[PDB]
């Protein structure tokens, strides 16, 4: 059948506790970093390489949505896959109508709308994920965050997951607006290095870039060079 | 710190720490079976080995299996609740057949695993049903990548592995397998069927009869999923003895 | 869709959700209705500075010949009013006559009753006073409440302090009091002044035989006070 | 507070108690046994007589679900009857689509997956019944399957369900059923039922017997009355 | 407590309390008796203002007696009537009694397994005649059903059952008159010692080899009571 | 916590139990069946002198040959009354004949117990007396929230029904005339009523083999008192 | 399942709607938002709750939404709920224009959305929207207008009002300073800064939009940082 | 067929329609009215298929009246014309098309008088004068010949009379009487019937 | 409360 | 909170 009542409701103090608890899942997730440079955006994340037995190339945290839009997350991996699928679908539905790649902001708005639904619709819990979305349109880079509630923010640079509070103040010190993409990648890796400990390799981090040529994951060789 | 509020232990809503207790309990359900499974891949093949416990003599042991053909070229081993397991096997077979029909080529192992995992994710988000108390390990040959081993869990997580395990002695098996790859050149398994049997024998401290385990294989030369006979298993157990 | 039984019987034969709906009515501003000889009058208590008076009114026309006042949840009231307005037009369409005051009352009441016996819904938290004239020019005043019960009255009050106003009207509703149009309006103002302690915070409306609803100006109300 | 109210709820140790509670309803039922022999399958049921007012044959616990398939039940009988209907419909649909008699293993699997579907949701409760399916054909030979409330399905040489299951199995294990004919097995089935019957606690019972094999030409049938009575007499005198 | 509000909740002892509670509803109904010979099937019922109807016509060859919720009884009677009509429409022959009872069991089982649903709080005695001769069946809120030589359900029916067991060895060979009297005697056992069967409180239904299901009330039951 | 379709350990539906209790909140209605016809009498129970007594309708016409007295939650009854009216007209349309009093009662009682989980969320909290004349002669039927209906020689429903029923069993006889029955029920209503019985605070209606359903006018009530 | 249902659309024993009241609690903790009507226009003044240094500011506004040609609005409460509702407002406005080929009168737009909010309090068993909205607009019926709606689906017209944090303190200041029928846009601007000064000062921390008529056409403009920094300087002199 | 005519002057609209209801070879009614009051200052004139005409027009009527009750003020003639067109165009490709031809005449306080022409396909045009029916073929040229935008109400009536006389002379159908109405700032006024 | 009247 |  399916439950028709909300599982997220207002508490006497005006809070939506399920959303707050969802944010606790995000804050407990692996750290992610987004930096918007002058001529690009970089997304970087930690891979909880809990074993050498994993094939690290088999699943990815940094994911393309379109040719010009990419995303990463902090929180619950399976919830992320749902939103990746929906985002890809929303981007295509837009393209079919307008015959133009979806602007990053339009993609974020539509995805955030889906996240809002799961805070109100019957018999479901919110997503336990926050998204970092990067894109390039109108000859200009974009970096957005979308939280479990469906609220979205445009960032010059941010961090999410474990030790995000410390990561943010680290970025506030090491970021200027004129900084270009090559340098932005360097400082993004250093931000993850603040809360890592475990000998950083090109197998336990993932980096994606976004510029005029579009969005792509950095290859393991490319990551090895930046280290 | 292990705190609870409302119905966060009864249905899949978040706890104050942002945990899903019902999902965690589904992992406990896997161990109620009391069995362990091991999978390992090499350059040439991928292998699944599992325990076969037939405590009742009145059972037809030929109908007692945890190895399943999903397609001609994809085999799997199921660990956990038996009826939940069979249900997930049927779904995998359906997804694979439907893929072939729509797209005109065989589903990749990674894609089948992703699909099953995506289905499991739904049970972690919708309150009205429970997650399945089982674990699926898939093996197959990929045209470009070679032999593949994939695993998905009740949380909707999935991954490819050089080697993996599931069930009661999962952690002990992971320990054994980690210590073995770190020795081999290029972090790769060479004698794959021998590795899988040895791992399972060590963590259980058994030393098996040919009727006490099941073995399934896919190879680069023979992609079709194959279940070893009792005599075929014996030739491996006899070889592992006479060194 | 949502199918939970919200209004159910309790031990003793109580419908708690309906009784709670009736509590919502008592939190509402006082509304008074008096049926005169050839006039019907409605008056309501008002709660401010900086507010637009036009937007927040508790007296509303349903048709050209029917209007109503309400007490309780104002949002619920808007829903009931617009439902009744649609029904008045459906009647004109099908019977080619304007609605009788009794017909539209019966409709409003049965709507309210349905929300006390339908899955997935709570009752309407309003009472209504419905006034107007019939084809033969007979003045009418009806009251509906959340349970869907309706009755005709000579005079009545609903909302906060309805019981006191009702007891005033019982002692004051005579032939002398409803002998003229001026004395009929006066009786309503007096009834309101019994619980409003005010005179400048009252809204009043009059309806005469086939003459449509006329809402009185603050300057015209200041003359009576 | 309790973790045992819904089949859509796991306990902290990963159990589904509603399924376990439904299995208890089977454990409180009287015993049914199935034995697969050389050339077929035989079923026997200890059918408790709750009243002398009932007709001899009332509350059958043996069913034909297809012409070649028998079913023996233990547990809540209304649930069992509905599962018999599910099985019948499944066999019927198979023939319509594929144009031949449903293989027993496939029928078992299909009905088991239906049973399993009732172990997932708060919207429905698990079946409070276990059952055995038995069949014979020349191509497939004799087959005996058993399904429980969780939806688990296995094939057996011999099987028992109900309150004296463990005691029945002990007796069944003494048989070399593989070498024996259905004629010999009906006597042994009658015997085992008389052994596990708790004469002190439960007073009166009817023995219910059916079979499917080469001797019935692959058709599931009730054991003829005369053969049934001979088996009852043999079982009675054996209990001496 | 927590195991007795939902029909979908098994108790730890392997029971469903809602079904058991539904069975209490039939015990609160007034007594009814059914018995059969080799040629006839008879229903006799005690009626609790006019005395409340207890015996209902289903088809020319089937009648029922009810105990429990009256509304559930009519809902089930309507279903039964419809099944009989459907059979005659399609096959131009009466629906075999045992097939109808199977249909009842299948129907009444469905709400015992679905959340928010409840069992039928009614027990039926079903009297019929077909190719296999006369029949008495009993249906239960549990959705179980029984093929009976004779039966009684309702309040104080235990003493009616005791009478029936004592005398059932002679039922098969009784003519109609003797068979009805047996039913009346059994029903009379349920009554307090002072109270008696009258034409106001007794209802009789009869179906047989050459008799369509017929209900006897009031003045029509006088011939049957006179022989006692 | 508990569902609307839950059985008690005693084998009773809670909601139906509670609905029967709500009848005891209703005013007293009386029906007597004679060979000369059936009469229905109901206490209006005026709560205010400002309320119009004629707007309290507790006896209604179903068809020319059938009347209906109600007690309990009056708003619940309106939907039952409509079902009865529609059903009699459906029967006329199809069969070109009058529907029997029993058949009408049966049709209305089919609605009861048809609740559960925007369909009906709860039983109807009303009891009905159906009085009319068909080919079986004058007939009175009683129906309660459970959907049980039964023919009655004389029946009382409402708050004071237990006492009124005692009075009825004493005075009633089978050869009793209709004029006697009218007087009997008015005497019984008089003693069980709180307020003093007059021509404005009670309703009375008869159906006879001779004539159609007749509601007693004010003047006709005064004659009887 | 009746066990897990929190029953969001029922009455309390006092005839109260708890979810509605808890939603209004949420709004009282949201950024301050006020509107002021004048003779030559309407304005919205909002507190930015996005005052972090690393934010990008990619849109022309963060809390002020255009609804149609003649109308804008601002919001207090759950941001995501506000996004749903403002989208819906745009749809209603366009549905009206399609049908009548004229712009929707302001009150008609407010009523239409409030009907949606009311529905969530009466059936469907869902949580209500935790949003209060301020609407500014012009139509040919009533000219310049200001409306406020709350979670229950109640609305009212105002000459000046405030929602969100410290709104009680703001409404007090408005009663004292608002000259009914004598307000221009320049003096309304001044009063807005003065009210936000007490209830909260920086140009980065506030957001001001004005609605005026020019050549028989509505102009909705968000004041640039330079215009806001000049208005803050003009007050501190007083 | 049925005849409709409208003439817009500076501060008024004049409208007329025949009063015949025909069936086969007979006139069944000679005092038929084809005009529907939408509001105080709006008339809808509707002709076409039997059933469709009254069903459609009365639907629009009740909806225009509902708007007034809901909002406290009336639809403008232009808003009402577009509402009418929306409904007719929406039904065009549905299971329930309405085969109706319409004039809508109205006075707005701010916009002045207005006359709208709509065919059954639901094309809407604002016109200074317009006509429906076979009679339109014989009368439109008389309007083109004599009409000026500043025409007084007195002259409009005589120009209408010219059109109606042409029908008497030249048209093969017997249309002896006509409804005549005028709309201005003071609302809808019933003029005398024009009879032959 | 502001949601009555 | 950040969701206000
Ligand atoms: C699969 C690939 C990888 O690195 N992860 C994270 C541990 C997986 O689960
Ligand atoms: C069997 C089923 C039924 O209704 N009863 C009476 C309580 C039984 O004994
Ligand atoms: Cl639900
Ligand atoms: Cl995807
Ligand atoms: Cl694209
Ligand atoms: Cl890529
Ligand atoms: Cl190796
Ligand atoms: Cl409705
Ligand atoms: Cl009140
Ligand atoms: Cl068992
Ligand atoms: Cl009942
Ligand atoms: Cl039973
Ligand atoms: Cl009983
Ligand atoms: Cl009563
Ligand atoms: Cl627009
Ligand atoms: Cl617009
Ligand atoms: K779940
Ligand atoms: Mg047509």
């Amino acid at each position: 059948r399916g439950y028709s009542f909300s599982l997220t409701t207002f508490s006497p103090s005006g809070k939506l506790v399920q959303i707050e608890y969802a944010l606790a899942a995000v804050a407990g997730g692996a750290p992610s970093v987004g930096i918007k440079a002058a001529n690009g955006v970089v997304l970087a994340t930690e891979k909880k390489q809990k074993s050498i037995l994993y094939d690290e190339r088999s699943v990815h945290k940094v994911e393309p949505i379109t040719k010009h839009i990419g995303l990463v997350y902090s929180g619950m991996g399976p919830d992320y896959r749902v939103l990746v699928h929906r985002a890809r679908k929303l981007a295509q539905q837009y393209y079919l109508v307008y015959q133009e790649p979806i602007p990053t902001a339009q993609l974020v708005q539509r995805v955030a709308s889906v996240m809002q639904e799961y805070t109100q619709s019957g018999g479901v819990r919110p997503f336990g994920v926050s998204l970092l979305i990067c894109g390039w349109n109108e000859g200009r880079p974009y970096l957005f965050q979308s939280d479990p509630s469906g609220a979205y923010f445009a960032w010059k640079a941010t961090a999410m997951g474990k030790n995000y509070v410390n990561g943010k103040t680290f970025l506030e010190k090491r970021y200027n607006e004129d900084l270009e993409l090559e340098d932005a990648i360097h400082t993004a890796i250093l931000t993850l290095k603040e809360s890592f400990e475990g000998q950083m390799t090109e197998d336990n981090i993932e980096v994606g870039i976004c510029n005029e040529a579009g969005f792509r994951r950095l290859t393991p060789t490319e990551v090895k060079d930046y280290l | 710190r292990g705190s609870s509020a409302g119905f966060d232990r009864h249905i899949t809503i978040f706890s104050p720490e942002g945990r899903l207790y019902q999902v965690e309990y589904a992992f406990k359900a896997i161990n109620q079976g009391g069995l362990t499974s091991v999978a390992v891949r090499g350059k040439d093949c991928a292998v699944i080995v599992t325990q076969k416990k037939v405590p009742d003599k009145l059972l037809d042991s030929s109908t007692v299996t945890h190895l399943f053909k999903i397609t001609e070229n994809i085999g799997c081993v199921m660990t956990g609740m038996t009826a939940d397991s069979r249900s997930q096997v049927q779904r995998a077979r359906y997804e694979a057949a439907n893929w072939k029909y729509k797209y005109g080529y065989e589903i990749p192992v990674d894609m089948l695993c992703k699909r099953i995992a995506d289905i499991s994710q739904v049970y972690t988000q919708n309150a009205e049903m429970r997650p399945l108390g089982c674990c699926m390990i898939l093996i197959g040959i990929d045209e470009e990548q070679g032999p593949q081993v994939y695993k998905c869990d009740p949380a909707g997580y999935y991954c490819g592995f050089k080697a993996t395990a599931a069930g009661v002695k999962q952690t002990e098996s992971t320990s054994f397998l980690e210590k073995k790859v770190k020795k081999k050149f290029d972090w790769t398994f060479e004698q794959t069927v021998e590795t899988a049997i040895t791992c399972l024998s060590t963590v259980l401290s058994i030393d098996f009869k040919p009727s006490e385990i099941e073995v399934g294989v896919v190879t680069v030369e023979n992609p079709k999923f194959r279940i070893l006979t009792e005599a075929e298993i014996d030739a491996h157990l006899v070889a592992l003895a006479e060194r | 869709s949502y199918d939970r039984a919200i209004t159910v019987f309790s031990p003793d034969g109580h419908l708690f959700q309906v009784e709670y709906a009736q509590e919502a009515v008592k939190k509402g501003s006082t509304a008074v209705g008096v049926r005169g000889r050839d006039i019907v009058v409605l008056g309501v208590e008002k709660k401010a500075k900086l507010q637009d008076e036009r937007t927040v009114r508790k007296i509303c026309a349903l048709d050209d010949n029917v209007c109503m006042a309400f007490a309780g949840l104002t949002a619920d009231a808007r829903i009931v009013i617009n439902r009744a307005r649609v029904e008045c037009q459906s009647h004109r369409l099908t019977v080619e006559d304007p609605v009788t005051v009794e017909y539209i009352t019966r409709y409003i009441a049965s709507l309210k009753q349905r929300y006390t016996q339908s899955n997935g819904r709570r009752p309407f938290g309003i009472s209504a006073l419905i006034v107007g004239f019939d084809f033969d020019g007979t003045p009418r005043l009806y009251q509906t409440d959340p349970s869907g019960t309706y009755h005709a009255w000579k005079a009545n009050a609903i909302g906060r302090g309805a019981k006191s106003v009702r007891e005033f009207l019982e002692k004051n509703y005579t032939d002398e009091a409803i002998e003229t149009d001026d004395l009929t309006i006066k009786l309503v103002i007096k009834a309101l002044l019994e619980v409003v302690q005010g005179g400048k915070n009252i809204e009043l409306a009059v309806m005469r035989r086939d003459q449509s609803l006329k809402i009185l100006n603050p300057e015209e109300i200041e003359k009576y006070v | 507070t309790g973790y045992d109210l819904s089949a859509s709820t796991f306990s902290p140790d990963g159990r589904v108690f509603q399924v376990e509670y439904a299995m208890k309803a089977v454990e409180n039922s009287s015993t049914a046994i199935g034995i697969r022999c050389k050339d077929g399958v035989v079923f026997g049921v200890e059918k408790l007589v709750l009243s002398k007012l009932y007709e001899e044959g009332s509350n059958k616990r043996l069913f034909n679900v297809d012409r070649h398939v028998g079913m023996a039940v233990a547990g809540l009988l209304a649930d069992a009857r509905s599962l018999a209907d599910i099985a019948r419909e499944e066999a019927s649909n198979f023939r319509s689509n594929f144009g031949y008699n449903i293989p027993l293993k496939h029928l078992a699997d299909r009905v088991a997956m239906y049973v399993h579907a009732y172990t997932l949701y708060s919207a429905v409760r698990p079946f409070g019944c276990s059952f055995m399916l038995g069949s014979y054909s020349v191509n497939d030979g004799a087959q005996l399957y058993m399904i429980d409330p969780s939806g688990v399905s296995y094939g057996y040489w011999g099987c028992a369900i109900g309150k004296a299951r463990q005691a029945a199995k002990t007796e069944i294990e003494k048989l070399q059923m593989k070498e024996m004919t259905c004629r010999d097995i009906v006597k042994e089935v009658a015997k085992i039922i008389y052994i596990v019957h708790d004469e002190v606690k439960d007073k009166a019972f009817e023995l219910e017997l059916s079979w499917v094999g080469e001797l019935t030409n692959g058709r599931h049938e009730i054991v003829p009355k005369d053969i049934r009575e001979e088996a009852e007499k043999y079982a009675k005198e054996s209990l001496k | 407590n927590q195991y007795d509000n939902d029909v979908t909740v098994w108790s730890p002892q392997g029971r469903i309390h809602q079904i058991e509670y539904a069975m209490e509803a039939v015990k609160q109904g007034s007594a009814t008796v059914g018995l059969k010979s080799k040629t006839h099937a008879v229903l006799v019922a005690l009626k609790r203002a006019a005395h409340q109807k207890k015996i209902l016509h289903v088809d020319n060859h089937i009648g029922i007696s009810i105990a429990g919720l009256t509304a559930d009884a009519r809902l089930l009677c309507n279903f039964m009537r419809q099944e009989c009509l459907d059979s005659r429409f399609v096959f131009d022959r009466p629906l075999p009694v045992s097939r109808l009872v199977s249909l009842i069991g299948s129907k009444t089982q469905i709400p015992t397994q679905r959340y928010g649903r409840r069992p039928y709080g009614v027990g039926l005695l079903i009297a019929g005649y077909d190719d296999m001769g006369p029949h008495i069946f009993q249906t239960c809120p549990s959705a179980n059903y029984f093929d009976c030589r004779a039966m009684s359900i309702g309040a104080r029916s235990q003493s009616a059952r005791t009478y029936l067991e004592r005398h059932m060895s002679e039922f098969m060979e009784c003519n109609l008159n003797e068979l009805v009297k047996h039913g009346l005697r059994a029903l009379r056992e349920t009554l307090p010692a002072e109270q008696d069967l009258t034409t106001k409180n007794v209802s009789i239904g009869i179906v047989g080899k050459d008799l369509e299901f017929t209900i006897y009330d009031d003045d029509d039951v006088s011939p049957f009571l006179e022989g006692l | 916590d508990r569902g609307v379709n839950t059985f008690s350990p005693e084998g009773r539906l809670f909601q139906v139990e509670y609905a029967i209790e709500a009848i005891k909140l209703g005013s007293t209605a009386i029906g007597i069946q004679t060979s000369e016809g059936v009469c229905l009498a109901v206490e209006k129970r005026i709560t205010s002198p400002l309320m119009e007594p004629s707007s309290i309708e507790k006896i209604v016409e179903i068809d020319a040959h059938i009347g209906c007295a109600m007690s309990g939650l009056i708003a619940d009854a309106k939907t039952l009354i409509d079902k009865a009216r529609v059903e009699t007209q459906n029967h006329w349309f199809t069969y070109n004949e009058t529907m029997t009093v029993e058949s009408v009662t049966q049709a209305v009682s089919n609605l009861a117990l048809q609740f559960g989980e925007g369909a009906m969320s709860r039983p109807f909290g009303v009891a009905l007396l159906f009085g009319g004349v068909d080919e079986k002669g004058p007939q009175l039927f009683h129906m309660d929230p459970s959907g049980t209906f039964v023919q009655c020689d004389a029946r009382a429903i409402g708050s004071a029904s237990e006492g009124a029923q005692s009075s009825l069993q004493e005075v009633y006889h089978k050869s009793m005339t209709l004029k006697e029955a009218i007087k009997s029920s008015l005497i019984i209503l008089k003693q069980v009523m709180e307020e003093k019985l007059n021509a404005t605070n009670i309703e009375l209606a008869t159906v006879q083999p001779g004539q159609n359903f007749h509601m007693f006018t004010k003047e006709e009530l005064e004659e009887v008192i | 399942s009746r066990r897990y249902d929190s029953r969001t659309t029922i009455f309390s024993p006092e005839g109260r709607l708890y979810q509605v009241e808890y939603a209004m609690e949420a709004i009282g903790h949201a950024g301050t938002c006020l509107g002021i009507l004048a003779n030559d226009g309407v304005l919205l003044a909002a507190e930015r709750r996005n005052i972090h240094k690393l934010l990008d500011e990619v849109f022309f506004s963060e809390k002020i939404y255009k609804l149609n040609e003649d109308m804008a609005c601002s919001v207090a409460g759950i941001t995501s709920d506000a996004n749903v509702l403002t989208n819906e407002l745009r749809l209603i406005a366009q549905r009206y224009l399609l049908q009548y080929q004229e712009p929707i009168p302001c009150e008609q737009l407010v009523t239409a959305l409030c009907d949606i909010k009311q529905a969530y309090t009466q059936f469907g068993g869902k949580r209500p929207f935790g949003v209060s909205l301020l609407y500014i607009g012009w139509d040919k019926h009533y000219g310049f207008q200001l409306y406020q709606s709350d979670p229950s689906g109640n609305y009212g017209g105002w000459k000046a009002t405030c929602i969100g944090n410290n709104s009680a303190a703001a409404v007090s200041m408005l009663k004292q300073d608002y000259k009914e029928g004598e307000m221009t846009l320049k003096s309304a601007l001044a009063l807005a800064i003065k009210v936000l000064n007490k209830t909260m000062l920086s140009a980065e921390k506030v957001e001001i939009a004005t609605l005026t008529r020019e050549n028989g056409k509505t102009v909705i403009r968000v004041l640039k940082q330079k215009e806001v920094e000049q208005l803050i300087k003009k007050h501190e002199e007083e | 067929m049925e005849y409709l005519i409208g003439i817009q002057g500076p501060d008024y609209v004049l409208v007329a329609s025949d009063r015949v209801a025909a069936s086969n070879i007979v006139q069944m009614k000679d005092d038929h009215d084809k005009m529907f009051k939408m509001s105080e200052k709006i008339l809808l004139l509707c002709v076409g298929e039997a059933g469709d005409t009254v069903q459609f027009a009365e639907y629009i009527q009740k909806n225009v009246q509902l708007y007034k009750m809901r909002n406290g003020y009336e639809l403008s003639p232009t808003a009402a014309a577009n509402f009418t067109r929306r409904n007719l165009a929406d039904c065009l490709r549905s299971r329930t098309p309405y085969h109706v031809n319409l004039l809508l005449a109205g006075y707005d306080e701010h916009e002045g008088p207005a006359l709208y022409y709509m065919d059954y396909l639901a094309a809407l045009a604002k016109a200074p004068f317009a006509a429906h029916g076979y009679g339109a073929f014989l009368t439109l040229s008389i309007l083109d010949r004599y009409y000026t935008p500043t025409i007084s109400r007195e002259r409009a009536v005589e120009l209408l009379r010219k059109c109606l006389e042409e029908l008497q002379k030249r048209f093969i159908l017997n249309l002896p009487t006509f409804s005549v109405r005028i709309i201005d700032k003071n609302g809808i006024h019933d003029l005398d019937n024009i009879s032959f | 409360r502001s949601y009555y009247s």
